[PDB]
Order: C-alpha cells, then sequence, then structure tokens
C-alpha cells in the first residue's frame, strides 16, 4: 500500500529532492559534468 | 647600612601567567558528526 511517489517533473523539485509519496530523496544523484571546450 | 631602599630590582618575576577564556561545553549537548559537503540534510 505504500507509494513511493513521483516528482513534478519541475526542475525545481527534481533538484530538491521533493516527491509526491512515501520517499524524499537527498538529491538527483549525479550524471556527470559537461565543461565548455576550449578552441585551438 | 644597606638596605632595600638601596639595593635596585631590574625586572619582577612574573611567577605566573592565566587566561581569560571560558569552559565550552557543546560537545556535551550537540550530536555533531563532520559533514564534507556545503549542505547537509538528514532523513526522518
Amino acid at each position: 500500500a505504500e507509494i513511493g511517489g513521483d516528482h513534478g517533473y519541475n526542475a525545481t523539485n527534481i533538484a530538491a529532492g521533493q516527491t509526491s509519496g512515501a520517499v524524499t530523496q537527498i538529491g538527483p544523484a549525479v550524471m556527470g559534468m559537461v565543461r565548455r571546450a576550449i578552441p585551438n | 647600612s644597606t638596605t632595600t631602599n638601596s639595593n635596585s630590582i631590574g625586572r619582577p618575576n612574573l611567577v605566573a601567567l592565566t587566561r581569560a577564556t571560558t569552559k565550552l561545553i557543546y560537545s556535551d549537548i550537540v550530536a555533531t558528526q563532520r559533514t564534507n559537503q556545503p549542505v547537509a540534510a538528514f532523513y526522518g
């Protein structure tokens, strides 16, 4: 009967770990970083 | 008749030194653990 819950697909809510159900998140993990390329 | 009214004193003996600081008691009050991030968030 425990519903985990979704996010609002709102970048603010995702970034903040805000869900609609049983579990609040620490935050949206880590995928990585993009650094701007340097010209030749 | 040399007495203490003649003999001079170069410097006093400090004997002892102290400091006006206080006792800090928070270690026994606060539930503290070091963090490794600019933000922390506890789970209830």
